[PDB]
DNA sequence: CGGGAAAATCTCTAGCA
DNA sequence: ACTGCTAGAGATTTTCCCG
DNA sequence: CGGGAAAATCTCTAGCA
DNA sequence: ACTGCTAGAGATTTTCCCG
């Protein structure tokens, strides 16, 4: 193919013809046509087409802002359960974010925040509010709205909500609070057929449950687990599998070739 | 005892998803809960999942319902 | 090692290559002529 | 299925409640209901004085939980507001409030009428004095009385483990709603149930406890009897 | 339910609570609760998740006007291949697209455009060129674009393919007939790995050749077949199955039961 | 007969109720007081 | 005669599409071609698909390699 | 497979082409082609003046069909434009210009570089009186004179039917460009395989023509014969 | 019949603005 | 009475090659 | 074991702006 | 070193009910 290849990057130059018409067009196997292709920098115009997925565990709050009739909304939502929190706010600064998000702390276990980089979330007095109480900030990559899915999602449903609602208030506070009640009770769907509520419960419950059960367990059940290694710590043992944990690094062994110590 | 705590651990209920599905796979078993990881066991099959991919409820509908 | 090309922060037009410092699901960490910048692997390409 | 005796026979001699019956023995909880059988919504509501300022201050009677907060001024709609807020934000069925004008008004009620909550006109007070003391402790780490009363709540409800089992309000609050949603489950569920008939091997009409999926459970004369489900001919009356 | 019915309605007039809300808090099978839902003009927010069918036939243009570095270029796609004829014009005016329009139709077999409702396409002038050319217009639902889904994508290449080899040009006339080169000729995929020139090629004498054939096997092949009815025109037999044509119906009819007079 | 409910033409509003005169692949033809509207199916509900 | 006729109609292919599914379906067997329809032939199964929604070729690459 | 030896007797007495021999007989058309062997991209160009504007006009000769329009002056720019478009359009290899300024300028050449044509410098001059006639045909139905060009252009594509099939330029020139890609597609297949050696039944080194599913064709000493695949051993020599 | 490697197919995304 | 699509990147599945 | 009807599940879309 | 999601409308598939 040198001859054939010599003329493709000739042409590739002036054209950037995809890989399949240079192998077409040259006789070239189609692994040199895309080599061509992808060692052009002027070709390279394409993502992968995947989505990654946010971070559910109990503890993160999705925070942003969203505006309607010239308000200023502010709109948390608890990922695990998808239970909102929503104020409105006199303006899009960081005091009012920081007062926002310490009652939120007082009210639920907060462990770690994601907003967007807004101003009002990057301030330095959002920051001194998070290391009182205890809570981590991350910050989404800069203008990846898909990052902040969760909240962006919760910011559509709180506004078709008032929507449906606007008519029975006066001022936008009121139908906001309606809305935030009549999303966190009167709508159920979801993993367990819950609402907001009934699932943000069921999430927290379960945390301290597990935690507890699985300190009594690990403090009974004492063991040591060889395997093919060392004395890796025995998590579960069952239906012809065991559980182990060699050096951080969970593995699940059959029984056979693992034996408990 | 310990044989009573660990099927309590196994009344729970895992709901998760894996590394490129966005389909949150259905309610699984939860045989062990840790800090970064927890140990499930979804239709004979014993998967490690992550924490941040991982919602774990009781469900207290089908508790109820025996 | 990898060359990394991607399009970053509202700009519509492809950089790169870059190296690759860091391969997440979901985001990559790029090293793109001394800045460090963090991109979502929709936005990226690594060969 | 087969502990069903041992139930009745623990209820004859201890007097247990339908958790352990169902809990200890196996039992959908509809049977232990139906051996046995043969607060959490309730809110304290008053506004307390700081610095000139008032101090709106909602306590969950059952958890010692609080929510409080600077208001503007003691009327009303503020009142109000802070009311759908707390409805929005935990199941409220009923609050206690101390006659005061802002308790009573037109808007309050109205908002309660919205929420579904009730309106009834000692734990409040010991709160209170409660919260002054972790406002005072933290007074100085605050510019805001607003900052430091979120600031003494989040202390008060996740900070000041007490009580029997060393929790905080926060986990007594989530435990004791957690129980509030089993038992209204149980009761839809026996609401479902009350509705049928059942005639089995055929005998007069029974009363359904449980379709399980390899018996069903009913009961006849004061006497749980398990039967199959071929056995057995359910109806809808 | 009688009692439980008259209490969700009251209560879906505060709140709007969705179907499994109501079945679940007051005792209601999910028809009942799906028709509280379905009677409330506040809760019909939401259209069916489906996507409609551009029209593929032989004949039909969709043509759009796009900009770049502040000028009009109007862009044709041929829906069957992918065949793009684009022009850089001077104002988005209906004289320069009648006139762009009829070169097209002199250039191709054009039987039907589709655009959007600009003011440039549903200008008189354009109609008269329509007209004369013997070109059925078709104007999409307004503010629809997924109605020119094609060409918009079109636009979207051809913009790709400009930004690629804009600096291997001057002025942008120049870099869009280049650009339009390229996506004709020297990208190769679809259907049949064709480049968008050879498709258009293709399906065009394709469309010829096959009319004539068929003319000349209806001329033949002359008969009339009755199945279970009336006389019905014989299209196709073979493989245990009949196909005709019943009162302009066209239905597969198995051997069995089809008789060919 | 048919109760359509959809969004028009920009508008982010949903309009209805309005009588269906046809059904097509993809978009409907609704009678809402007097006017005569074409709606993709993407934005109407037929009950 | 007409069976050359037949055969040479039945040598090329359809690509098209059904009502609710997106994706083009594979190269099928053109039986009949008329002005509001063909009559295709796809994997033993004869399917009657609007003018609309085929795209009728002959393929050269394939023509040329027999 | 067994129409091979029809074939070549029906090249030895009537030298038919591959194309009847591959229809006919039924053969790939690489076994056609072997039996056998053992413009459509060609463009004229010329400038034409009316009512004071010049009409540059393109005719692909194996056809009959234009490409013709007003441009605003006879200069390098212009022409290299129109070029530019009409190879964007069409295949074109190679066109047939009249030494010209405007054919013969740097930037002419520079497009005809870019696109790959080959310039090289009686069929032009009556294509050129046909649209004037048509012109002059419809100049009343318009007001300007490039809408008019544009009219005769399309009367004279696909309104004037001709020729001995009675068909318009329209016809003809799809019809000739489709049989030059399947003349392209042949060519690369048979440059494909000629790249290959055989060894069959093991007999010396023999030429591929097709790697059908059932059988492989060769040809050996000037004789084509077809054998199967496992009885062969197919290498890339 | 068995793997390996290469092709074909399928899945899924942004941008069209 | 009209209607999302296109092409590329990466993953998964089918096909072909020599044993 | 057989259909029917109801539930459960799956597929897929807009809006978040 | 971080990451699309949520809920509803309609279609399709599974489950349960009485024979
Ligand atoms: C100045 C701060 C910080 C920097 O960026 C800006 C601009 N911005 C833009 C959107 C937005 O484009 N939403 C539509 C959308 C699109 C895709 C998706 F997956 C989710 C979606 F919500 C926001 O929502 C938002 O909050 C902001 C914002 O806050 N800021
Ligand atoms: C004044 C004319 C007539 C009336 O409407 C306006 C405004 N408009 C808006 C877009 C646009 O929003 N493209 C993004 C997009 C979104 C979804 C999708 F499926 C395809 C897509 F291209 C156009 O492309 C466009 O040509 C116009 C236009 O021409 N007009
Ligand atoms: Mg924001
Ligand atoms: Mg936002
Ligand atoms: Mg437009
Ligand atoms: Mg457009
Ligand atoms: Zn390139
Ligand atoms: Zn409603």
């Amino acid at each position: 193919f040198l001859d054939g290849i010599d003329k493709a990057q000739e042409e590739h130059e002036k054209y950037h013809s995809n890989w399949r018409a240079m192998a077409s067009d040259f006789n070239l196997p189609p692994v040199v046509a895309k080599e061509i292709v992808a060692s052009c920098d002027k070709c390279q115009l394409k993502g992968e087409a995947m989505h990654g997925q946010v971070d559910c565990s109990p503890g993160i709050w999705q925070l942003d802002c969203t505006h309607l009739e010239g308000k200023v909304i502010l709109v948390a939502v608890h990922v695990a359960s998808g239970y909102i929190e929503a104020e409105v706010i006199p303006a899009e600064t960081g005091q009012e974010t920081a007062y926002f998000l310490l009652k939120l702390a007082g009210r639920w276990p907060v462990k770690t925040v994601h907003t967007d980089n807004g101003s009002n979330f990057t301030s330095t007095t959002v920051k001194a509010a998070c290391w009182w109480a205890g809570i981590k900030q991350k910050f989404a990559i800069p203008y990846n709205p898909q990052s902040r899915g969760v909240i962006e999602s919760m910011n559509k449903e709180l506004k078709k909500i008032i929507g449906q609602v606007r008519d029975q208030a006066e001022h936008l506070k009121t139908a906001v609070q309606m809305a935030v009640f009549i999303h966190n009770f009167k709508r159920k769907g979801g993993i367990g057929g819950y609402s907001a509520g009934e699932r943000i419960v069921d999430i927290i419950a379960t945390d301290i449950q597990t935690k507890e059960l699985q300190k009594q367990i690990t403090k009974i059940q004492n063991f040591r687990v060889y395997y093919r290694k060392g004395p890796a710590k025995l998590l579960w043992k069952g239906e012809g599998a065991v559980v182990i944990q060699d050096n951080s690094d969970i593995k699940v062994v059959p029984r056979r070739k693992a034996k408990i110590i | 005892e310990l044989q009573k705590q660990i099927t309590k651990i196994q009344n729970f209920r895992v709901y998760y998803r894996d590394s490129r599905d966005p389909v949150w796979k259905g309610p699984a078993k939860l045989l062990w809960k840790g800090e970064g990881a927890v140990v499930i066991q979804d239709n004979s099959d014993i998967k490690v999942v992550p924490r941040r991919k991982a919602k774990i409820i009781r469900d207290y509908g089908k508790q109820m319902a025996g | 090692n990898f060359r990394v090309y991607y399009r970053d922060s509202r700009d519509p037009v492809w950089k790169g290559p870059a190296k690759l410092l860091w391969k997440g699901e979901g985001a990559v960490v790029i090293q793109d002529n001394s800045d460090i910048k963090v991109v979502p692997r929709r936005k990226a390409k690594i060969i």
